[PDB]
């Protein structure tokens, strides 16, 4: 289990790429009462740049925003 | 002082590769090896990462040369080795890096224990953070004239943080002393303070906590002290935190909690109290009541009742979440005056029974979580009152689908189709409670 | 691996450059998350290294893993 709802899907670089997208990207991670005070959780879309160069999507991470 | 046409000035020379990577500037030191001693991270205006792998501080030696980044806000140096007996802002200063609010010193490979020299010069900063997995010393002088400092972050296995690291800290706002080994407050520390609002002591070993470890913390909004192994708390421990809005009591040790002990932090606003190690059966009578801005509440675990008196006029309750307890029952008064509620969660609790008036003034109630229990039916006319009604969960219960005793719930669950997530089934039979139709 | 100047995270990584394809590494593994001190006692919060996979398999996040 994951803070973070995601979806494995194939994005094409224009060979495809099978990667991991937000199912709820800008919005809370599960769980967000379960972290400390002052950190507010969301879940971020994270990139990985290949090289022309493509920002392709990684994982979809809980971030704390202070 | 640095961009895109520093970038390209770079590269070809085959001393330090600077390439691009998204919005940032990645530069490799030497150029083109599988173990840089220097591996840095540059978004101009916003912020600069110096990566280290060091065997020792003369590496420092091989830093790239010339350099002028400029104007940054957030300097990030990790796994880099403490220069000597020298200050940090020499290395800085050699990268050509100025007015830096933001000082981030993550790193298992110090070298050597941190002084106040470490940070001279850069007296003006806002953010600290010094983070290790080595076991530390701190000097009480580290950090003297850091009076722009309004942000302060320490994890370095901290036993006794010393009293005169407080002083010139006039202008702090933010304390995140997580992760540490403190097993006492330093004594007199908040009347240094009077701008302080967040204070975060959780994950330490904070087991007796006393009124007097927060004397002069009056100005302080939010106290997390989760996972400290506190069993037991006196009454009057938060007695000093009189503008308190916020609490975090989870993750320890009570078997009870004292009566009073909400008693003059009358500004509450959120207290979680959750993944309690052990069993708190119960919670002391009026515990959240007289509350005028407490709105939300979360409560885990291991709960067996609640008194009847728990809110009593903290009318501004706005969230409850009691799910994954062991209540059999709610008291009939328990939200007697929770006006605003908006919502309630008692799922996974082993409720048998309701009473018939608990939802009697909740007209503002919009979602209602009572799946995974062990209710067999509802009283007629529980739900009359839920005007605001928008979803109920009432699967995972073992319903009685006997006819009078079912008629109210079946007609009720028809009427409101809707509002229902999931599907409330009969026991035994599997049927769905709102297929049964009983006569007239 | 550096992130934004208001924001933390649960777990962090190390970023390199493989010959040019960006990977994201877990700074040591299997370590335990960070700020994860308040969830249930069943739930194990494990940093986790995940991959993305070309048509063979890329290290591209670090991830919090709530094992139970
Ligand atoms: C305390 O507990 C409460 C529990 O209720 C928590 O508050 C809730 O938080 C939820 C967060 O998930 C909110 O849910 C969102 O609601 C969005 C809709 O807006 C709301 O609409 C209702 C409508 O009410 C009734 O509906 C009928 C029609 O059926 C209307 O005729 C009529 O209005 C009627 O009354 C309304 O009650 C809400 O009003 C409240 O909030 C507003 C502020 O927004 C405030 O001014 C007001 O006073 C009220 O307090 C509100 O207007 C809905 O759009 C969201 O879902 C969509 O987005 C998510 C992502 O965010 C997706 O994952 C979904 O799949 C949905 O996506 C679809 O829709 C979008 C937008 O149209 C599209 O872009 C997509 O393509 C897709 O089609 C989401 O469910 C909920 O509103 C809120 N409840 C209340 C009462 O406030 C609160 O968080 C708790 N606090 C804490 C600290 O825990
Ligand atoms: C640091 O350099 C040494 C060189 O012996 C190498 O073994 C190690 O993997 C390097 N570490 C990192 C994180 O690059
Ligand atoms: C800091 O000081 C303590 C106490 O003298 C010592 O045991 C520890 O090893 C020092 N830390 C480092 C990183 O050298
Ligand atoms: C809250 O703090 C301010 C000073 O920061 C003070 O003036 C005020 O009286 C405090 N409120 C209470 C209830 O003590
Ligand atoms: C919701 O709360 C308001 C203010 O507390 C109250 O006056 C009203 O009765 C409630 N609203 C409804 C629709 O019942």
């Amino acid at each position: 289990r994951f803070l973070c709802r995601s979806i494995r899907k194939l994005v094409y670089p224009k060979q495809a790429i099978q990667i991991e997208e937000c199912e709820g990207a800008d919005q809370p991670c599960d769980f967000a009462a379960n972290f400390p005070q002052s950190y507010n959780p969301i879940c971020k879309q994270h990139y990985t740049q290949q090289t022309n160069s493509f920002k392709i999507p990684s994982c979809c991470k809980c971030a704390l925003k202070t | 002082s640095f961009g895109r046409d520093a970038c390209s000035e770079m590269s070809i020379d085959g001393l330090c590769q600077c390439a691009p990577i998204m919005s940032e500037y990645e530069i490799i030191c030497p150029a083109n090896a599988e173990n840089p001693t220097f591996r840095l991270t540059i978004q101009p205006k916003d912020y600069v990462q110096i990566m280290c792998n060091l065997t020792d501080t003369t590496d420092y030696q091989q830093l790239p040369k010339k350099l002028r980044i400029g104007e940054v806000d957030r300097v990030q140096m990790r796994r880099c080795m403490l220069p000597g007996h020298t200050p940090i802002a020499s290395i800085l200063d050699y990268l050509g890096i100025v007015s830096p609010t933001t000082l981030i010193f993550e790193s298992d490979n110090l070298g050597m224990n941190i002084t106040r020299q470490h940070l001279d010069r850069l007296h003006g900063l806002k953010r600290f953070r010094f983070t290790t997995r080595r076991l530390t010393h701190i000097p009480a002088n580290l950090l003297t004239d850091m009076r722009n400092l309004s942000h302060l972050e320490l994890r370095a296995n901290i036993e006794e943080m010393p009293s005169h690291l407080f002083d010139d800290l006039e202008n702090l706002e933010s304390i995140e002393f997580g992760s540490n080994k403190l097993r006492q407050m330093p004594r007199g520390i908040f009347g240094k303070m009077p701008k302080l609002k967040q204070l975060n002591l959780w994950s330490n070993q904070l087991h007796n906590l006393t009124k007097h470890d927060f004397e002069g913390a009056t100005s302080v909004l939010g106290i997390d002290i989760h996972d400290n192994g506190i069993e037991q708390l006196p009454h009057d421990v938060f007695a000093h935190l009189t503008n308190v809005t916020d609490i975090n009591l989870s993750a320890n040790l009570f078997r009870s909690l004292p009566q009073g002990l909400f008693d003059h932090n009358k500004h509450l606003n959120e207290v979680r109290l959750m993944n309690n190690r052990v069993p708190l059966a119960t919670l002391p009578s009026r515990l959240f009541a007289n509350q005028p801005e407490l709105q939300i509440l979360r409560l885990r675990a291991e709960l067996q009742s609640l008194p009847g008196d728990l809110f009593e006029h903290s009318t501004q309750i706005t969230n409850i979440s009691l799910g994954d307890n062991l209540l059999k029952t709610l008291p009939a008064t328990l939200l007697e005056h929770q006006v605003n509620l908006l919502s309630l969660d008692l799922s996974n609790n082993r409720l048998t029974h309701l009473p018939d008036s608990l939802f009697a003034h909740t007209t503002n109630l919009t979602d209602l979580r009572l799946a995974s229990n062990q209710l067999k039916s509802v009283p007629d006319g529980i739900f009359d009152r839920l005007t605001s009604l928008q979803k109920i969960w009432l699967h995972t219960n073992p319903w009685d689908c006997s006819c009078p005793r079912i008629d109210y719930l079946s007609r009720w669950l028809n009427k409101n189709s809707q509002k229902e997530q999931g599907s409330a089934k009969c026991s035994g039979s599997g049927k769905p409670v709102r297929s049964i139709i009983c006569p007239t």
